[PDB]
């Protein structure tokens, strides 16, 4: 075959230890899920992170530390029918403890406003180092991938799908390694579900097809990233999203002439229109992943363990350091005197 | 030609 005797053993034992592994994280998970704070004032707002809700680096009072605060405008989120996300969103992060999943602090509520309060992860966005450098190098795009592959791999035993992959939604840390954000479309899905929602150049035939889906639809936003990362730009490329659409509805799939070929096989399994052969979606599971050649020099536990020396790591000029991120256009945190929704939030 | 900058998420069509 292709290991001999030793290697086919180690592999073996090495995947029933994995099983042992997300055994034991579904009981830890389950249990937070069962038996589950902070306030405004507490924090010193800072810097804007992002926008989309917003994100702001804030420093708390007491501490002095700096966490990463999403704020989200309860009426806006009522008006665009994302209550049920938002509530899966905070219970999500809330349970789940992975070294690639960024950590919620705290979270809690006013009159207009929901707050998610997450460590900071002053690195920047994976996308901004990209967009940089051009393209990364197989071996620098395999680093990240595999800890998307970890990551998955524990989302989908807890019957989670994470539904928002893209470089825009990691996080380089101070290690070099990453930090997955952005749960608003993570959600419990034992089998199918039928919401439209994600990023165009990301979303899987089957969603743009108002198909009920299932969690094979990361894996093949798994295959858009690492596409993107080793060329510098993703396979279904367009101005507009309907134009986005009918390519990867298409499917038919180019790839850089620099790709090693080991690459392109991987891509197009994963990038695979046919839920019968996409790889993540089959008899062997994420082990058609973890052993395609691709991956044949990637040391999983040490990944786990981030004892990897990572391929680049983040110039950190002390904490509070926003120097990797882009600038965004600052708004005042208004917050009404009447209560906002309230029914609709109650249990968040 | 395509979307070189931050690209949103959609949540319908
Ligand atoms: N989707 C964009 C991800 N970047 S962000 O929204 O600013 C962002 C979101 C969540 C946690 C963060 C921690 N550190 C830095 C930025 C963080």
């Amino acid at each position: 075959g292709h290991m001999g005797n030793a290697a086919a053993a180690k592999k073996g034992s090495e995947q029933e230890s994995v099983k042992e592994f997300l055994a034991k994280a579904k009981e830890e998970f389950l249990k937070k899920w069962e038996s589950p704070t902070a306030q405004l004032d507490h924090f010193d707002r800072i810097k804007t992170l992002g926008t989309g809700g917003r994100v702001m680096l804030v420093k708390h009072k007491e501490t002095g530390n700096h966490y990463a605060m999403k704020i989200l405008d309860k009426q806006k989120v009522v008006k665009l029918k994302q209550i049920e996300h938002t509530l899966n969103e905070k219970r999500i992060l809330q349970a789940v403890n992975f070294p690639f999943l960024v950590k919620l602090e705290f979270s809690f509520k006013d009159n207009s406003n929901l707050y998610m309060v997450m460590e900071y992860v002053p690195g920047g966005e994976m996308f901004s180092h990209l967009r940089r450098i051009g393209r990364f190098s197989e071996p620098h795009a395999r680093f990240y991938a595999a800890q998307i592959v970890l990551t998955f791999e524990y989302l989908h035993s807890l019957d989670l799908i994470y539904r928002d992959l893209k470089p825009e939604n990691l996080l380089i840390d101070q290690q070099g390694y990453i930090q997955v954000t952005d749960f608003g479309f993570a959600k419990r899905v034992k089998g199918r579900t039928w919401t439209l929602c994600g990023t165009p150049e990301y979303l899987a035939p089957e969603i743009i097809l108002s198909k009920g889906y299932n969690k094979a639809v990361d894996w093949w936003a798994l295959g858009v990233l690492i596409y993107e990362m080793a060329a510098g730009y993703p396979p279904f490329f367009a101005d507009q999203p309907i134009q986005i659409y009918e390519k990867i509805v298409s499917g038919k799939v180019r790839f850089p002439s620099h790709f090693s070929s080991d690459l392109k096989d991987l891509l197009r399994n994963l990038l695979q229109v046919d839920l019968t052969k996409r790889f993540g979606n089959l008899k062997n599971g994420v082990n058609d992943i973890k052993n395609h050649k691709w991956f044949a020099t990637t040391d999983w536990i040490a990944i786990y363990q981030r004892k990897v020396e990572a391929p680049f790591i983040p110039k950190f000029k002390g904490p509070g350091d926003t120097s990797n991120f882009d600038d965004y256009e600052e708004e005042e945190i208004r917050v009404s005197i009447n209560e906002k929704c309230g029914k609709e939030f109650t249990e968040f | 030609a395509g979307r070189t900058g931050r690209r949103q998420a959609i949540h319908d069509i």
